[PDB]
């Protein structure tokens, strides 16, 4: 009467037949990467497509074995995963529709080209030139033409693509028991059955909304800030108590703000300090990045590198006319075979990119001890999380200090401190309010809690309100303003982002505290601790066996993510950011339209 | 002594017999089995230890035995597509008393099932280790060699090699020609000793 046993086995055969599979699919994949070819691209063709064979049938032998009588979770969850269909149970002839789409919008945003508003020869492609043109001048104008190009244009091309897609991938979710994709989207978190440490599928909502609800007081006063500082460097345009617009804000679409340090920058006459110089003193070669970092975890007493990865990872430039992909990435094609792929170039913009991608491996080295169906995070963005980390303790005035790197002779004072702040305070706490908007407008458009013949005003109605922004022209319905971007055209769920920007936070202060920190939490510092050390790997270990719930808890020390942590970091910050303001303004007059004006 | 004669061999745990006089006493006569397995599993192979290794494919007893060698063999045994020669037994049917053997590749069923198995599985013990030459130090291949000696009813004759001294002659010198024993000077002769 094995209900299971009878099961405990057809794992014991996949962990087995996988692995190889996967080996020589991940394997290929480096091939191509590092020597950039024609057969190695087919050559992953094969291999990269064998596994795939692989998994559908396996797919099929996993229901053969009604989960419910399964009772240990680590065989539940293996199991879990294996049976869910997903896909292929949606119609046939209607699948093919959505292999389509996909590809159509997938590929436009692709080489989408801006020709001049002045000359069919400007024709500017988005990657260099259409870039540059928003964060580069100040000049109006060409911000418009390049917020006016893309919107009512390059996406318009998929403006009822985008009302495609919505239609087959909530048909197909359905079926597999979830009212919009966003229910399956919002799963990676669901926790069912363990104890004090569940949690929903709808939870996360209401968590968020808390959270959220909670950061506006800080975000607020940077609004306000800013507001007044792009009234300097600007004539009459922001109206000083409405929204900032669009194209005169930052990037792009605007995701981060970080190209801005230069007009507000709170005593413009700080030192910004730069260790960049040194490393072309004591003539610091590329193989240094990398035992600096090694050792960082060493000292705290985590697994060195192994030999594999010195002897193996493409730690430079392409070689010769060896075309390679120039993108930082750690793999783990398996079978203790861990490499990195960075082409680092002298520098303090790559010093910390090791120790980013580092962690990467450090973590991937842990839950390596785990069955192949059980080897990731246990949610989707602890897996970042845990290697930034690592890229904030790294640049401290005293790690490059003590590191025999950054001059001592560092006459550190506030309006560094101050200032090192606005920069890590636009690009993680302006991210923050527009990773909201864009995840709600989806999560309800899929749940249908917006027509069509509408999906365009709560955008801009949810961009003056949630954001602050005002469309720089009023945009018409059969604009896909929201749709515009790589993740809104390449299906990603993108609240990895938000829960990756609030577990960081829970994560420093707490792993700080166990090193005896004291002063500005910005100034910690984990190297050479060994108490933290544990901290981490007690975590890091449990791959994706345990709940994300109690995970947390091993470390940080709840079980719920935190708001307060992450709002101590800047701490320093929200009180010259208060005297800063002083007698301005601060709140946004919604009415006020730059257009409608 | 030209065991010495192999790599910082991976290992030569000597549970049971004092490693050293290794060389030094002698028993009734010694085995000594080999096989190929990986680097993950090399610790299995040793007394109540417990895992595949032991389980379905080589399980020792407790009783000393003797010793164990392990050495890396990648650089010769590993290849470049998938060394897929050395094999194993994923499951059996129950376990095996220590130094049993079961080779019938009888392809694993049980279940009732029209193919009497564990959901439409109807596995086959056999798998195949398929080493590479890039992966880990723990998915190589590594060589082993155990070593059984014993002592039955009759003497410890493999025994082993024993030293000189060299003759002297003409000085009062203790001895042990052959194996004769006593304390005399070993002056030169004029006997016939007939040759036997």
């Amino acid at each position: 009467s094995t209900i299971e046993e009878q099961a405990k086995t057809f794992l014991d055969k996949f962990n087995h037949e996988a692995e190889d599979l996967f080996y020589q699919s991940s394997l290929a994949s480096w091939n191509y990467n590092t020597n950039i070819t024609e057969e190695n691209v087919q050559n992953m063709n094969n291999a990269g497509d064998k596994w795939s064979a692989f998994l559908k049938e396996q797919s099929t032998l996993a229901q053969m074995y009604p989960l419910q009588e399964i009772q240990n979770l680590t065989v539940k969850l293996q199991l879990q995963a294996l049976q869910q269909n997903g896909s292929s149970v949606l119609s046939e002839d209607k699948s093919k529709r959505l292999n389509t789409i996909l590809n159509t919008m997938s590929t436009i945003y692709s080489t989408g080209k801006v020709c001049n508003p002045d000359n069919p020869q400007e024709c500017l492609l988005l990657e260099p030139g259409l870039n540059e043109i928003m964060a580069n001048s100040l000049d109006y104008n060409e911000r418009l033409w390049a917020w006016e190009s893309w919107r009512s244009e390059v996406g318009k091309q998929l403006r009822p693509l985008y009302e495609e897609y919505v239609v087959l991938k909530n048909e197909m979710a359905r079926a597999n028991h979830y009212e919009d994709y966003g229910d399956y989207w919002r799963g990676d978190y669901e926790v069912n059955g363990v104890d004090g440490y569940d949690y929903s599928r709808g939870q996360l909502i209401e968590d968020v909304e808390h959270t959220f609800e909670e950061i506006k007081p800080l975000y607020e006063h940077l609004h306000a800030y800013v507001r007044a500082k792009l009234m300097n460097a600007y004539p009459s345009y922001i109206s000083p108590i409405g929204c900032l617009p669009a194209h005169l804000l930052g990037d792009m679409w605007g995701r981060f703000w970080t190209n801005l340090y230069s007009l507000t920058v709170p005593f413009g006459q700080k030192p910004n300090i730069d260790v960049t110089d040194a490393m072309v003193d004591q003539a610091w070669d590329a193989q240094r990045i990398f035992k600096e970092a090694e050792k960082f975890f060493v000292s705290v007493g985590l697994p060195n590198m192994t030999q594999g990865f010195w002897e193996n990872s493409m730690l430079t430039d392409p070689g010769n006319v060896q075309k390679a992909v120039c993108h930082p990435t750690a793999w783990d094609l398996g079978k203790g075979d861990f490499r990195i792929l960075m082409c680092t170039k002298v520098t303090m913009d790559d010093f910390l990119t090791a120790h980013h991608e580092m962690g990467h491996i450090q973590y991937d080295m842990a839950y390596a001890a785990q069955p192949f169906l059980l080897r990731n995070g246990a949610n989707e963005g602890f897996h970042e999380a845990v290697g930034e980390i690592m890229s904030l303790s790294a640049a401290t005035p005293k790690h490059l200090k003590s590191i025999g790197l950054l001059s001592p002779d560092f006459q550190e004072d506030n309006e560094t401190e101050i200032n090192f702040l606005l920069k890590q305070a636009l690009t993680i706490v302006g991210t923050l309010p527009f990773t909201y908007m864009l995840e709600k407008w989806r999560w309800m458009v899929f749940k249908g809690e917006i027509p069509k013949d509408q999906w365009m005003k709560k955008w801009w109605e949810m961009k003056r309100e949630i954001v602050g922004v005002v469309e720089p022209v009023p945009h018409d319905e059969t604009y896909c303003d929201p749709a515009s971007l790589f993740h809104v055209s390449n299906d990603y769920s993108f609240i990895r982002y938000y829960t990756r920007t609030l577990y960081q936070f829970q994560f420093q202060e707490a792993l700080c505290q166990a090193a005896k920190h004291e002063g500005p939490l910005h100034k910690c510092d984990i190297s050479n601790s060994t108490e933290a050390g544990q901290k981490l790997f007690n975590m890091l270990r449990l791959g994706k066996s345990e709940p994300w719930t109690l995970a947390l808890e091993n470390v940080v020390g709840a079980k719920n993510m935190n708001v307060r942590p992450l709002l101590n970091y800047f701490e320093p910050l929200f009180t010259w950011l208060k005297d800063q303001n002083k007698n301005s303004f601060v709140g946004w007059s919604t009415d006020w339209s730059p257009y409608a004006d | 002594s030209v065991l010495y004669n192999f790599a910082p061999f991976f290992a030569f745990k000597c549970y049971g017999v004092s490693p050293t006089k290794l060389n030094d006493l002698c028993f009734t006569n010694v085995y000594a089995d080999s096989f190929v397995i990986k680097g993950n599993e090399v610790s299995q192979i040793a007394p109540g230890q417990t895992g595949n290794i032991a389980d379905y494919n080589y399980k020792l007893p407790d009783d000393f035995t003797g010793c164990v060698i392990a050495w890396n063999s990648n650089k010769l045994d590993s290849k470049h597509s998938g060394n897929y020669d050395y094999w194993y037994r994923l499951f059996r049917k129950s376990k095996l008393k220590p130094f049993e053997r079961d080779i019938s590749t009888e392809i694993y069923q049980a279940g009732n099932k029209p193919c009497k198995g564990k959901g439409p599985n109807c596995y086959f013990p056999l798998q195949s280790y398929g080493f590479r030459p890039t992966y880990g130090v723990g998915h190589q291949p590594y060589r082993v060699v155990v070593l059984s000696f014993e002592l039955l009813h009759a003497p410890a004759t493999v025994c082993g090699p024993k030293k000189s001294t060299n003759l002297v002659k003409n000085k009062c010198v203790n001895f042990n020609f052959n194996g004769l024993t006593g304390t005399g000077v070993l002056t030169k002769s004029n006997k016939k000793f007939l040759p036997f």
